[PDB]
């Protein structure tokens, strides 16, 4: 199916990320983010049966979770949270929590929450299993300055790899 | 505790790592090992500024927070016959221009 | 032994720990003289890759918050060329 094919995908990307954490129980991301500047966030297996993935992140308040779901071979934050209108749909994992991020980045969402009910991820950098390549770095950098990686004057292989994983965190 | 360190003369860098209570000598005697140049022919500055070979790295002004392993710190190194030569580091080549995508 | 030399295509040489020198794929199969010439490497690419290997080394383990790595905007598209090269 077209739809397992972007989620295998999906997968993939994870894998790449260097912040993925896999089998990891809430405890343990509750320890390993306990000493974490505010925003600082990872992604792991969610423990409950009807989520693939959890996403743990420090608060001012300590580690908090937020569960993401797929439904329909689209990811979004738990609809439990909040109406599922205002919980933007994406065909990849990685590409959600990269909006989450470039929301902060950009100033468009603080630390502080929102009064009217909206959401609230407040996501600054990622918690890294291990360092991450050299390649994948560059790739993080120039992911940062352009996406138009096709007019870069790169041989295509190395832009085949710059198309693989085309986001900034 | 650990502070990392590019220790630079003419166009040789060394690439090594000390303890924030390690000594000037200690680290003479890191360069000994690999130049084979005993420790009263060498000069180590961080700046300008001479080291006096008594100090610990961390009184010489060498935190963890500012030489960490991606981006450690800079040690300059002179050598003496009855002379001790200049400081005189060479300087990387520089990056060309940023293609205008990415500016 | 403790230590390799590597040299950069404008004559800068760079003195890392043998070690360190692995985590490159390309470097291992020729190390594992002990100098090694990188004839298309400039030396401001060349002394960065050696900053990653250090990096590297320090952050295989997480018991430490790995820190990022910071990477000019300027040196990304040769430093990518470079780490494909060196296999890191
Ligand atoms: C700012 C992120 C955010 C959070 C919320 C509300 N969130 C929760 O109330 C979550 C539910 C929860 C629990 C466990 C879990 O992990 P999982 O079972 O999936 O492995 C997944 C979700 N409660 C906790 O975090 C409490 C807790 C913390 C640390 C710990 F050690 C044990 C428990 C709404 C909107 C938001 F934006």
């Amino acid at each position: 199916s077209m739809q397992a094919a972007r989620l295998a995908k999906a997968l993939r990307e994870l894998g790449q990320t260097g912040w993925y954490w896999g089998s990891m129980t809430v405890n343990e991301a509750k320890e390993k983010l306990k000493e974490a500047p505010e925003g600082t966030f990872l992604i792991r297996d969610s423990s409950h049966s009807d989520y693939l993935l959890t996403i743990s992140v420090k608060t001012s308040a300590g580690p908090t979770n937020l569960r993401i779901e797929y439904q329909d071979g689209k990811f979004r934050l738990d609809s439990i949270i909040c109406v599922k209108s205002k919980l933007k749909q994406f065909d990849s994992v990685v590409h959600l929590i990269d909006y989450y991020v470039q929301m902060c980045k950009d100033k468009r969402t603080g630390p502080e929450a929102p009064r009217n009910g909206t959401v609230h991820l407040y996501l600054t950098k990622p918690l890294y299993t291990s360092a991450p390549s050299l390649q994948h770095l560059c790739r993080l950098t120039i992911n940062k300055c352009t996406g138009a990686i096709w007019g870069l004057p790169l041989p295509t292989r190395l832009k085949d790899y710059l198309e693989e994983y085309k986001f900034q965190v | 505790m650990d502070v990392f360190l590019m220790i630079r003369r003419h166009k040789t860098t060394i690439f090594t790592d000390a303890k924030e209570s390690s000594t000037v000598f200690e680290l003479k005697r890191i360069v000994e090992g690999i130049l084979k140049r005993p420790p009263d022919e060498q000069r180590l500055y961080k700046d300008d500024q001479l080291l006096d070979d008594g100090k610990t790295l961390g009184e010489c002004g060498f935190t963890s927070q500012t030489a960490r392993p991606q981006a450690p710190a800079t040690v300059g190194l002179a050598f003496r016959d009855d002379t001790f030569e200049a400081l005189c580091i060479e300087p990387f080549s520089s990056p060309p221009e940023l293609p205008d995508v990415m500016k | 032994m403790m230590y390799v030399k590597l040299i950069s295509s404008d004559g800068h040489e760079f003195i890392v720990k043998r070690e360190h020198a692995l985590t490159s794929g390309t470097i291992k199969a020729m190390l594992s003289t002990n100098e090694v010439n990188f004839r298309e490497i400039p030396s401001h690419v060349l002394s960065k890759v050696c900053m990653y290997f250090t990096y590297k080394v320090r952050y295989t383990n997480s018991s430490t918050e790995i820190p990022e790595f910071p990477i000019a905007p300027e040196i990304a598209l040769e430093l990518l060329m470079a780490a494909n090269f060196l296999d890191c």
